[PDB]
């Protein structure tokens, strides 16, 4: 039997609904989003972190000339200059005081603390949604992940659960997105082999241990002055630097809606977002004939000083006539209202109490139990604790959000000027009567 | 620090601590059940907007009953007056 409905998507948050396959005992149909993995289609465009500057033995032709050769090395700067007659610790090491000249190869490399520290740039093209669902149905439930992605049935064992597509396509990466020691920060990132000296990803590579890499450091070499050979280089201060240092917070810190985000693979989680539009085609086998199912005859509902709030707040009773003792399921008629309970052990004859919660300042919610339904009615106190661990387990629908005597004075004021200006039509009509009765 | 909660909820992590997530409940001043002297700091309170609005629209609302009716029976009184006002021996 085919079943649908919508499901508010609250990580651990319980919905409630009750599926009334019509000649069947109305069967508890509870769905819980146990868990969510928002994992989009990464894609990887470069790794990169603090490079190293090496600067190769520099090269000296003594006298004579050097060709500045080319190289695959990343920001090769091997430029060339005359008249050095360099020193080291014997001394000179050439043997002319001119016509010599010095090359000083140059190489940026990824430094050995790299293999760890580095960070790398993904794009997301898409942020499909995955739910961990568990779903309880009847006196049976199963835990199953589900793609959120729509027609995807992601179902699991003999439970054809389908998702639908999410209220909101929300994402929290943004398009460009950079990953560092597990830490994830949305950042355009400058697109590969698009460098820049001192911005993030100064040199970058298709992974650690590649032989591709490229980088615009922007390496100068002024000329060896000083009477030792030395190798002037000079650069802007590593990109990887500069983003670590003014990155700011992670987005573990920064997504809305309390994304969680992880890595390997990329992906946020438990987030709270829109509602999830939910299908199922539960077995028939869960069912029971209504007949053979306990039945109550004689039902009322009382409240016991409902406290609406976020949590379970509220408690009412229900006393009950039955016509058999048994195992049955009860549940809310009304999305304002939720219970903490799905089904209760029936006496022939008794009451049981019912825990609920409400968003409603009253208790104008019908409640059913195996069938029967009661409209519950009374005022609910505000709950003097204004904060609580747990999330607010039910939508603060308008609708419902007027109490009733509020809801009653606000009425009887436009009451009265509709009244008033009904007044006035009559005795538009009196006047006009009037005016041709007496002529 | 002070941080204005929602509805929806607010995290708030501390040091290293795991961070821990509170919800702001719908509870304020007043009384959604007390007298209006009640009523309306309550509603103020959880939404300052709807409820400015739904005042405003209880002053149009009577402003209409007021001034249209008002303006509805001077037009009958008016007018049924009038063709006795303007006979000097008519016994109305």
């Amino acid at each position: 039997f085919e079943h649908a409905t919508t499901v508010p998507n609250v990580p651990g948050i319980p919905y409630k609904a009750l599926v009334e396959r019509a000649g069947y005992a109305p069967l508890n149909l509870e769905i819980t989003v146990v868990s969510s993995e928002l994992t989009p289609s990464t894609n990887k465009e470069y790794v990169t972190c603090r490079f190293h500057t090496v600067i190769p033995s520099p090269q000296v032709k003594c006298c004579g000339s050097l060709e500045c050769k080319a190289s695959s090395k990343a920001d090769y700067t091997c430029r060339v200059f005359g008249g050095v007659y360099p020193f080291m610790w014997g001394g000179a090491q050439c043997f002319c005081d001119s016509e010599n000249t010095q090359l000083s190869e140059a190489y940026v490399e990824f430094a050995p603390d790299c293999t760890i520290d580095h960070a790398v740039a993904l794009k997301v093209h898409t942020a499909a949604l995955k739910v961990g669902l568990r779903i309880v149905y009847g006196n049976t439930t199963a835990h199953l992940d589900t793609f959120v992605n729509g027609v995807t049935p992601g179902s699991s064992r003999d439970l054809k659960v389908i998702a639908g597509p999410i209220s909101a396509a929300f994402s929290p990466f943004d398009h460009k997105v950079v990953i560092r020691k597990g830490l994830v920060y949305n950042y355009d990132f400058p697109e590969y082999g698009a460098m820049k000296p001192g911005a993030f990803g100064d040199i970058q590579a298709s992974s650690l241990d590649a032989t591709d890499i490229v980088a615009r450091t922007d390496i100068r070499l002024l000329k060896p002055s000083v009477k030792n050979i030395h190798v002037p280089y000079t650069q802007a201060v590593s990109g990887y630097e500069m983003w670590k240092n003014n990155s700011g917070r992670p987005l573990q810190e920064t997504a809305p809606f309390g994304c969680k985000i992880e890595v390997e693979p990329l992906r946020a989680s438990n987030c709270a977002y829109g509602h999830i539009p939910i299908s199922i085609d539960i077995p028939d086998a869960a069912f029971v004939r209504s007949s053979e199912s306990p039945t109550i005859l004689e039902v009322s509902c009382t409240v016991a000083d409902c406290i609406y709030s976020a949590d379970f707040g509220g408690s009412l009773t229900l006393q009950y006539k039955a016509d058999r003792e048994g195992h049955c399921p009860v549940h809310s008629h009304s999305t304002t209202a939720v219970l903490k309970e799905a089904t209760t052990h029936v006496t022939a004859v008794g009451s049981i109490t019912l825990h609920f919660s409400t968003s409603s300042p009253q208790a104008n919610f019908i409640v059913s139990l195996c069938g029967k339904k009661t409209t519950c009615n009374a005022e609910c106190k505000p709950p003097a604790d204004h904060i609580i661990g747990e999330p607010h387990k039910v939508d603060q629908e308008f609708q419902a959000a007027v109490s009733k005597t509020s809801w009653n004075w606000l009425l009887a004021l436009f009451g009265g000027a509709s009244s008033l200006i009904v007044v006035g039509l009559i005795v538009l009509v009196c006047s006009s009567m009037l005016i041709n009765t007496r002529r | 620090r002070n941080f204005s909660v929602g509805r929806e909820g607010l995290e708030y992590v501390w040091g290293n601590h795991e961070p821990v997530r509170v919800w702001a409940q719908e509870s304020a001043p007043g009384d959604p059940h007390g007298w209006p002297h009640e009523i309306i700091i309550h509603y103020y309170h959880r939404h300052p907007v709807y409820t400015v609005i739904v005042l405003c629209g209880v002053a149009l609302a009577i402003l209409v009953g007021t001034a249209s009716s008002a303006a509805c029976i001077a037009k009958a009184r008016r007018d049924c007056l009038t063709p006795y006002a303007l006979a000097p021996n008519a016994t109305v």
